[PDB]
RNA sequence: AUCUGGUUGAUCCUGCCAGUAGUCAUAUGCUUGUCUCAAAGAUUAAGCCAUGCAUGUCUAAGUAUAAGCAAUUUAUACAGUGAAACUGCGAAUGGCUCAUUAAAUCAGUUAUCGUUUAUUUGAUAGUUCCUUUACUACAUGGUAUAACUG
RNA sequence: UAAUUCUAGAGCUAAUACAUGCUUAAAAUCUCGACCCUUUGGAAGAGAUGUAUUUAUUAGAUAAAAAAUCAAUGUCUUCGGACUCUUUGAUGAUUCAUAAUAACUUUUCGAAUCGCAUGGCCUUGUGCUGGCGAUGGUUCAUUCAAAUUUCUGCCCUAUCAACUUUCGAUGGUAGGAUAGUGGCCUACCAUGGUUUCAACGGGUAACGGGGAAUAAGGGUUCGAUUCCGGAGAGGGAGCCUGAGAAACG
RNA sequence: CCGGUCGGAUUUCCAACGGGGCCUUUCCUUCUGGCUAACCUUGAGUCCUUGUGGCUCUUGGCGAACCAGGACUUUUACUUUGAAAAAAUUAGAGUGUUCAAAGCAGGCGUAUUGCUCGAAUAUAUUAGCAUGGAAUAAUAGAAUAGGACGUUUGGUUCUAUUUUGUUGGUUUCUAGGACCAUCGUAAUGAUUAAUAGGGACGGUCGGGGGCAUAACUACUGCGAAAGCAUUUGCCAAGGACGUUUUCAU
RNA sequence: CAGGAUCUGCUUAGAGAAGGGGGCAACUCCAUCUCAGAGCGGAGAAUUUGGACAAACUUGGUCAUUUAGAGGAACUAAAAGUC
């Protein structure tokens, strides 16, 4: 080519989408903002394909410029803003404020949450400088910077911020037996605890993870997310809770289950 | 002998004040390489300058590691690695042999004749062909 | 025009190569500016991105630099008389890097004698206070004051005219001038 | 997970030539009533091309004395709508073909402590009349051209 | 003017177009130094300090204890001066981030823009303050990207056995050029680099992969063609505008 | 076996099948720090028959879990398990498109402003990355000992972390790096000798070959092959046998 | 590397020198008839010096083809006379 490019074919959209595969010829191509391409989704794919509020696209902007849909407290109208991971859309003219969190099988879950919930948000630490003029400040996942911080914070920490002025309450460290969701990859979605970390230099860390049921698995560093100290998680986890279920488990669950 | 090219040489931005005096011989500078690598006697303590070598000059190394013997020794400051392999033919299910020749860079620190076998490291490009050299020595 | 690709050579083994596309605008080069001496003409050129560069193509002033006294003012250029590269740039005195020119020391002697009051060569009461001050740095290496009498030092360059537009550089230091010397009365 | 016809008067072999099924594998011959789904100028000539179309764009929020319209009216600077033109942004995406190209492309895999980046999202700017308020505007400096008339 | 999205002369008036150009807290610290009359002095006054550009030089600590010492001093003065005194980020790794000192520059940026609302305070002057948001702006981060690069992997052919190096082929040193590394190019020097584990050359009615037909197992033959990557716009070469093209509506 | 019963417990034992653990002359090779539980040290708190009882409080020895600096240590091939190999297509779970090829839907109530399950799973298929094992097949180590262990002793160096508040100007130790002789203890250190191969050694055999001077010829002789016939002597070569020689292809 | 068709803001003489006050009469006073002077500036077309990048052209020398005829020598038919 010789510039960007600025169209997504329809079977090269994300899978965890789930676009049918005979509707159009093309996808939505989220636009450049907070969130990574292939890890996010826009707000078209929440409003029509989720909540099934909107039947098209002529009405989905229908919504969208009566000024209802806010993320983060901050109104947005662009059709196909990337909304990523922990992030929170409150309407307006329903009373309902929602949450981005991770399925278990994989997928972007609806959850709704309380009325108090939805006045802060976690977010990792991806880096922490040393700033022009002295100042240091830190950069979380989504890309919000924030200067002047605790010292005592280090990469790959947690940090919690207050989404009216857009600061610190409180932070967590990132050690052994610690509450951790993990956000990509192959164990996409379960939560379990930190046995310990094993470090290669110049190379990929690893991290062994312990379940509630106890069996344990391993990931890179950086798809590990911290939430908590053990048995208390700050946020409001969905059903299920992060229990990986062999397929044996579930027909007979759901079999038991359907007594309607 | 230090001197032969036809320009001054020096670590750059290093500076000798002669106005005080100090009985070192020169402000040496020098660092460490990384990964377990132990930087030699003869180059925190020797007289070469060399732009292009790991514990004194500006480069820096990552990416890879590999290792072979060395086979060629003819060239100012390059050697000729070879290194052996077997490959696997799905339909007669066996092996046949294969070999590449890796050129690298030698530091003046280290002292390698034929035979030998060294471990390597990756820098950015030096010359037209050349994206390594030597880290550490073990003798035939 | 001049790019820099490596698809027109050789191989490693001397294989000849083959054709594969056309010219690409992203490796390019441009053409070389030899920087003679004389009145400020400096133009400039537009880069990738929206950036741009300073082409000088002649100048006479520069801003130099001691070293050992840590102070840098600014004078005028003379004349090269030695090159490392090609002995070709001497005789039609371009501004490289790396060329050792010659300026005039005047404002480094008019320095001199408002720090310390010693000549080279050959009244409030806050002078004398402070002069009584900086009495044991007065003294400096014979090799260097021993040019005072003509005013004509010995400086090497240290900025890239072609690209930054300016030219400025150092004074020789005894070290680096013994060798310099030595090359420059017996090379020729 | 299968085989049958053909060498000699008669028999056992080596051995090949017919046969037998499949093809999202192209043409071609004769026929042809129904529902659902649908490839289609690639091969030969990356040969040549009549006519029409396929890239433009405005919000309460950069510039309106249209000799525009609406007139309708609180409005003597202007205020409703709104051609033409300057300024801003885009035209580098998309769509089509397979000629070149045999360590090249390309695949799975690394590196940037070796570099440029409109946009988007988050931070970020008391110091700049000669001055620390002395002539010389900050209740705000200067020309030039477009559409239009002739 | 036969003519084409061809245009000449004369006359008007605008801008987020083009060209200029003011405003503002206090503090500290540096250099210069009127004087002063003195010991061991202290001083009026003056100027300098945003950010960006280019060069030079310093800080950017850290493995375990105690004296003798040369003086100086913070201090109770014990007028002996014994002492009753230190901070420092990140990486496997840096000349890293970041800070200071001298300067330097055809001196970069630091809102002479627009819609809505219309209020609070008064000595009532069109006095003084004051809401929501559009567009622009320098640098660091970030997102969509881009440019190069590490390891292993391709069909037939010896009726192709030696190939490359003037005219860069393989390496060293210094410059030029570029967004940037690099023989990418230019100077001086060295004589290297590939090969029977098939180099180099010849053929291809050859764009590469995901994949497709047949199938006991192993395999044989295809992939111009709905997805991702490259190349091209009658054939070669050259450049303009732009963040981005060696672009062909 | 046991059922014991208003198929699931198993009081409870048996056969195998795989897994730990210690001990046997015998596996991580260690070091410094925290550091946490744990045995213990001066010794009681704690509360249970009263305790240096442990639990745990205090000083103090430690192994003991975790971080951090290490500290050194032959190297591969193969195999086991993991992360990471886009979707579409292929094997495939659920699901009355009226069946089917397909699709990813759909189902339930009052149908009266409703709740509700889905959109799985497998397919290293070379090269790279993380990890378990030590069979098979390679590779290195002490023979002129510059061999290994020593808290045998003489050395030569190089760093100053510390304290003589502090600062700079000196050197005294001290730790802390390497290298330098000789003095001590370990059982001091060399795999067999292939009905593999070579090399000597002793008595023989043959129309074997070179220089000089038929019959015996099949029943069988010799030579790598083509081939090789009169006696005598020289020059070297060779098989087999014999052997308590030698080298380790 | 040069070149300067043409625009141009300027300083400043200065006589032309106009109308009010002052020998009121030109004139002289900032109370404006008609211009010759220069002083430093800026923007800038046609044309031209040396480069690198290079499409093409001419010329022979070599190959491959084609094509025109040209000269060839043979074998065979819902071909065939013979020694």
């Amino acid at each position: 080519a010789r510039g960007p490019k600025k169209h997504l074919k329809r079977l090269a959209a994300p899978h965890h989408w789930l676009l049918d595969k005979l509707s159009g010829c093309y996808a939505p191509r989220p636009s450049a903002g907070p969130h990574k391409l292939r890890e996010s989704l826009p707000l078209i794919v929440f409003l029509r394909n989720r909540l099934k509020y909107a039947l098209n696209g002529r009405e989905v902007k229908a919504i969208l410029m009566q000024r209802h849909v806010k993320v983060d407290g901050k109104v947005r109208t662009d059709t196909t803003y990337p909304a990523g991971f922990m992030d929170v859309i409150t309407l307006d003219a329903t009373n309902e404020n929602f949450r981005l969190v991770y399925d278990v099988k994989g997928r972007f879950a609806v959850h709704r949450i309380t009325d108090e919930e939805a006045s802060y948000k976690l977010g990792k630490v991806k880096k922490v400088q040393l700033g022009k003029k002295g100042v240091p400040y830190v950069v979380t996942h989504d890309g919000r910077t924030i200067r002047y911080p605790d010292p005592n914070i280090k990469v790959n920490d947690t940090v919690k911020i207050d989404l009216a002025s857009g600061k610190i309450t409180d932070f967590i460290k990132f050690d052994a037996g610690k509450l951790v969701y993990v956000t990509g990859g192959r164990n996409l979605g379960r939560i379990g605890t930190i046995v310990h970390k094993e470090r290669h230099d110049g190379g990929f860390d690893l991290v062994h993870i312990k379940d509630s049921l106890d069996n344990t698995f391993v990931t890179r560093l950086n798809n590990v997310f911290v939430i908590g100290e053990q048995g208390k998680p700050y946020i409001s986890l969905p059903k299920g809770k992060g229990i990986k279920l062999s397929i044996a488990e579930e027909r007979d669950r759901r079999r038991a289950q359907q007594g309607l | 002998t230090v001197q032969s090219e036809r320009a001054f040489q020096k670590q750059p931005h290093i500076f000798n004040n002669p106005k005080v005096k100090t009985s070192k011989r020169t402000k040496r500078w020098y660092k460490n390489a990384g990964l377990g690598f132990k930087t030699p006697k003869t180059a925190i303590e020797g007289s070469y300058i060399d732009k292009k070598c790991p514990f004194t000059g500006l480069v820096s190394i990552r990416g890879k590691i590999l290792t072979g013997t060395v086979v060629s020794t003819k060239m100012h400051r390059t050697i000729v690695i070879r290194r052996a392999y077997l490959h696997y033919i799905p339909k007669y299910n066996r092996y046949e042999k294969r070999h590449k020749n890796v050129p690298v860079h030698v530091s003046p620190a280290f002292r390698v004749q034929v035979g030998d076998i060294v471990t390597v490291g990756q820098c950015r490009p030096i010359s037209k062909t050349v994206r390594f050299n030597v880290v550490k020595v073990s003798a035939a | 025009g001049i790019s820099r690709d490596s698809r027109h050579k050789r191989s490693a083994t001397g294989a000849k190569r083959a054709q594969f596309r056309k010219k690409r605008k992203f490796e390019l080069g441009r053409q070389p500016a030899n920087t003679k001496i004389g009145a400020k003409r400096i133009h400039s050129v537009r880069t990738r991105g929206g950036n741009k560069k300073y082409r000088a193509l002649r100048i006479e002033t520069g801003n130099f630099s001691w070293a050992s006294e840590g102070i840098s003012k600014k004078t005028r250029i003379a004349g090269v008389v030695y090159h490392p590269s090609n002995n070709e740039l001497v005789r039609t005195n371009t501004l490289t890097k790396a060329a050792i020119v010659q300026i005039d020391a005047t404002p480094f002697r008019q320095w001199f004698e408002a720090h310390y009051g010693q000549t080279l060569g050959k009244k409030s009461k806050n002078a004398e206070r402070k002069w009584a001050a900086r009495a044991a740095s007065a003294k400096i290496e014979s090799s260097v004051e021993s040019q005072f009498s003509a005013g004509r030092l010995y400086a090497c360059i240290s900025s890239r005219p072609g690209q930054s537009g300016r030219c400025d550089g150092y004074i020789l230091e005894g070290e680096e001038l013994a060798f310099y010397l030595r090359r420059l009365t017996a090379k020729k």
